[PDB]
């Protein structure tokens, strides 16, 4: 018994309007597994802040406990509500406190847990983490002291953001950095969706719940000079390397941090079947092309060094708790094809 | 989680044609636009 008090002060929230408060009944209905009320879902939030996430589920543990609300339209009025939202920025603050803490290094561990779920360095987990990576194993890709408790790392946040011990070998700049002409990828991801000849809209409602230019880049001055131009958007997975690198050779022009959402997907999606497994997509994960028009996210402007590249931009998309985007460059900076550029965090 | 990258229509680096096959791997620091 007993709740942190930024849940408190987000249970007085949802209780301070009727209509809020009605919301966080009816998401729930007909609901038969925990969380089954909002008191419930305070209760766990209570549990999960103090803990750190473990490897095997397909999500973030918040995520896995939120899909269901999310899935509904009671869900999706209630996180898309920018009052309620700033209060899931400071639950996501504070859980990041502890996973920077060296409390949570608890999860660094090779035990299994259960059938389902391991330490992040038990076998499966470390296997799952390099399945990319041509062979080489876990520490020699990222720098740990496999010799070391917990690998070396000091929480789970350094975990998270582990850095690469020989990017020459595993993820070389391709094409040499000094090739002005070419643009890399800024994360270790899966590729999502491409749009061409993209272009804003008034609403996000049906319109293919594709970008909006003016929403992605949050009514940014530079925002003209990107209609009729293409996207590219990729989708980190739970397992993947999750810092950012520089996609260019060129200058940071403006960084800008732009409040959003946590648990918004495509009203489209809204009822669609949850799977019950690791492969059949979620509708959230059927949403990133619309979310990434109002999720928590931060938007990078860089001039590239080659003008006939020019002007580009990167956003850097939050989803569910691992919303938190850290940029370590800044403005007016010049950056290589392949620096380090920033990372996720677990955080609103 | 996610990031886009945003092109303007006059940059002559056009995106990787692979990348428009959802679920296409994406390693870091690989080409994904090029003139
Ligand atoms: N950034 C790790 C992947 C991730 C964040 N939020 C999620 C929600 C559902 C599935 C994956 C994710």
């Amino acid at each position: 018994f007993g709740l942190m008090q930024p849940i408190q002060e987000f249970k007085a929230f949802i209780e301070s309007d009727p209509v809020v408060h009605q919301e966080f009944i009816d998401m729930f209905e007909g609901i038969q597994d925990s969380p089954r009320n909002y008191q419930e879902l305070c209760n766990m939030f209570n549990d999960i802040f103090r803990k750190a996430p473990v490897y095997g589920d397909l999500g973030p543990p918040v995520y896995m406990i939120m899909a269901k609300l999310m899935n509904t339209r009671a869900g999706f009025s209630a996180f898309t509500r920018q009052r309620l939202n700033l209060h899931f920025k400071k639950l996501f603050d504070t859980w990041g406190l502890f996973l920077s803490s060296k409390d949570s290094r608890n999860v660094l561990v090779a035990d299994q847990f259960d059938d389902r779920h391991c330490g992040w360095l038990n076998e499966r987990a470390l296997s799952a983490m390099v399945k990319h990576y041509n062979g080489r194993a876990f520490d020699e890709v990222f720098l740990c002291d496999k010799n070391a408790p917990y690998y070396g790392f000091n929480s789970y946040d350094d975990f998270f953001n582990r850095r690469f011990r020989n990017r020459d070998i595993d993820r070389p700049v391709v094409g040499g950095v000094n090739n002005t002409t070419l643009i890399s990828a800024a994360c270790e991801s899966l590729s999502y969706n491409v749009s061409y000849d993209v272009q804003s809209l008034d609403t996000l409602v049906f319109k293919g719940e594709t970008y909006s230019l003016k929403h992605l880049l949050n009514n940014d001055p530079f925002t003209p000079q990107f209609e009729h131009g293409s996207i590219l958007q990729g989708f980190l997975n739970v397992t993947a390397y999750h810092r950012w690198h520089a996609p260019v050779n060129g200058t940071i022009v403006k960084i800008i941090n732009v409040p959003g959402t946590y648990f918004a997907q495509a009203p489209s999606t809204i009822g669609d079947p949850i799977p019950d497994n690791d492969y059949d997509p979620p509708p959230y994960l059927k949403s990133l092309v619309y979310f990434s028009n109002i999720a928590a996210r931060q938007i990078m402007f860089i001039e590239a060094d080659n003008k006939e590249i020019g002007l580009i931009f990167l956003v850097f998309i939050g989803m569910t708790e691992i919303s938190t985007c850290e940029a370590t460059v800044s403005e007016g900076q010049h950056v290589n094809r392949g620096d380090d550029l920033g990372m996720f965090h677990f955080g609103g | 989680x996610s990031f886009a990258l945003g092109l303007r229509k006059d940059c002559r680096a056009e995106i990787v044609e692979k990348f428009t096959e959802p679920g296409t791997v994406i390693r870091i620091n690989e080409v994904v636009a090029a003139l």
